[PDB]
């Protein structure tokens, strides 16, 4: 439904009952739960967030922070909150806005048009492998088969200080969703706070189709 | 070295009577005007006797190096012949140490690299 | 980009080169080659498209039409035709709605609203073979692994009288896309002109969610 601009007292309590023992208090990322969770818990108060329609180092739109509040976040504690009503889940994205000035002085970036996704084939596949390997050559952080044991692995850290080492995504639960709409969209805007930067530059919209669907062949 | 030719050494009479393509409007050899060609002389003697298809123009899938489409068509129009192309040392001519060994000698003979050999 | 509602000589000559072998000179899915085609090319005068994004009964709106015509049909001859310019495959759409009387008396209806994808669990899973098996028996045309090998199922007709016995999607090859969009799709409009009717009616969004992420499971 409609998300507000405004925040009220059923957003506080709702944050503090359901996301501060993980966001901290004041959206720190710094909950007492945070020194031994991993993934750490994110840290609103940078407006750096991984999962956007947004290009690279612009904010969320307000329907980015609520599609990840309600479909959470795989390979981490982040479960969805769709246990949560409509309302709820709507009246805390304020609360994680105030959290960062940039919220307050900048204007999110428009949203990106998909576009229509192109039909897997064997060609296909096999012009993303090229890419994948040889051109952007991913296996450094990501591995010659997505394990995340690429050489470049082990040594990655967020803009917040941790070690991010890329989760073995073969098995298919990808942060941002599993659909073959939700890769093509990390490639295309990037992962705001990590060392996975936009390639809506360095490759046109078919080539990161082509990217997408190796990606899809590598799991399993 | 001279392009493979099945009708070296035979004289211009010979071969304008069985290699030069007429289409199903003649016949074939000292005879070729006495009578016309059956139908599936198209793909008995091609040659001499094919012509080109008429319902489907292919070539758009042609002039765009479309390999790709041929297979994504085929693959439900014909299924048979797909079948039977993936599963032919064609497909795989680099799956085994025989395969592979025939392959890099007729790599050399073409001058080009054949990691498949494709309906086109 | 912007699909035109008149018709083009353009229009005329794309359909002709590209189209017309299949589904005929004036679209009565009639081409010489559909004689020996299984499935039958479109008959695109009954109006009746099977992938929408439109309730049962709509006409496609002339963008879910330029989407089929650029990703193709799988499991059959329809071939994607990015092969073809952005406009060539646009100036055909108004061709298309040309051989059906229903364009010209009726307006396509709103299209559907997708909302969130839900998140796939063990659980929503389950609930998905529920309905699957027990509420709806989509095992009847289907078959307890969507094989299309179930009790009803050599017995299906379209409403142009043509077998329609329901393929193996455990291949994962669904006819209107492989996404789960797209699946969800496919049950909330139904399939016109096919015995797959919509299920927007007997389930809410969120059991179709749960339908849709079964569906998936049964893929290899
Ligand atoms: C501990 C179990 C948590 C609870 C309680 C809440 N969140 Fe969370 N969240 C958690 C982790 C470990 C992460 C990072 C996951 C990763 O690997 O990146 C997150 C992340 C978010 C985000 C990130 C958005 C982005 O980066 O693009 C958002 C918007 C978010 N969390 C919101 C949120 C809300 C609204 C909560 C209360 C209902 C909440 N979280 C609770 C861990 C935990
Ligand atoms: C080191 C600088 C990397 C390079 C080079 C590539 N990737 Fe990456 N990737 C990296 C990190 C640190 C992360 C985040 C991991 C986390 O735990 O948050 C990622 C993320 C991805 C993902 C996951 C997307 C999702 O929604 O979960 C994918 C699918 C991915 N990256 C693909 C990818 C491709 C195609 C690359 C070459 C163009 C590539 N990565 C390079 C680190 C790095
Ligand atoms: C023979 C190889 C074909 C050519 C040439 C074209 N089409 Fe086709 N089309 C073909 C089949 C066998 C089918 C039915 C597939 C099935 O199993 O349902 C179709 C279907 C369509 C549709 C259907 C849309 C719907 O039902 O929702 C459309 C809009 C369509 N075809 C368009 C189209 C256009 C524009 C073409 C010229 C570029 C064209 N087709 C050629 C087979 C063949
Ligand atoms: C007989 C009346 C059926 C019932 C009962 C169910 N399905 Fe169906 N389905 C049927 C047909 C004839 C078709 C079209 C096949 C074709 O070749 O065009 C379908 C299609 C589907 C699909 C494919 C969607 C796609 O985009 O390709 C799916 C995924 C599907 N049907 C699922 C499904 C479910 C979940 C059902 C129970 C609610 C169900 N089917 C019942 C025939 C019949």
């Amino acid at each position: 439904i409609e998300i507000p601009k405004e925040v009220t007292e059923e957003g506080k309590n709702v944050y503090k009952k359901y996301c501060a023992p993980c966001h901290g208090e004041e959206g720190g990322g710094d909950g007492l739960l945070s020194r031994s969770m991993l993934p750490k818990p994110r840290n609103f108060t940078l407006g750096a967030y991984k999962f956007r329609t947004t290009p690279s180092g612009s904010l969320p739109t307000d329907e980015d922070i609520y599609r990840t509040i309600s479909y959470g976040v795989p390979n981490s504690t982040m479960i969805p909150w769709d246990i949560l009503t409509e309302e709820q889940r709507a009246s805390v994205v304020p609360v994680l806005k105030s959290f960062s000035e940039a919220f307050e002085y900048r204007e999110p970036e428009p949203s990106v048009d998909v576009g229509l996704p192109l039909r897997p084939t064997e060609r296909t596949i096999l012009a993303g492998k090229k890419i994948y390997e040889e051109k952007l050559e991913c296996w450094k952080c990501h591995g010659v088969e997505g394990r995340g044991d690429g050489p470049s692995a082990s040594e990655q850290e967020d803009d917040f200080g941790f070690p991010i080492k890329p989760f073995d995504f073969t098995t298919g639960k990808f942060k941002g969703g599993n659909s073959p709409t939700d890769v093509y969209l990390r490639f295309t805007t990037g992962l705001n706070g990590t060392p996975m930067p936009s390639f809506a530059k360095e490759l046109s919209d078919d080539e990161r189709w082509y990217l997408t669907h190796y990606v899809m062949s590598l799991v399993q | 070295i001279p392009p493979p030719d099945l009708y070296k050494d035979t004289p211009a009479w010979y071969q304008a009577v069985y290699k030069d393509n007429v289409g199903l409007s003649e016949g074939s050899g000292p005879f070729t005007k006495y009578f016309k060609a059956q139908m599936l002389d198209m793909y008995w003697q091609p040659n001499r006797h094919y012509e080109p298809m008429e319902n489907l123009d292919h070539s758009i899938f042609i002039e765009q190096e479309r390999r790709d489409l041929c297979v994504i068509c085929h693959e439900e129009a014909t299924p048979g012949i797909v079948a039977d192309w993936r599963s032919s040392g064609h497909k795989h001519p680099k799956s085994t140490p025989y395969l592979s060994s025939k392959t890099a000698q007729i790599e050399k003979n073409v001058g080009r690299v054949l990691d498949e050999v494709h309906c086109f």
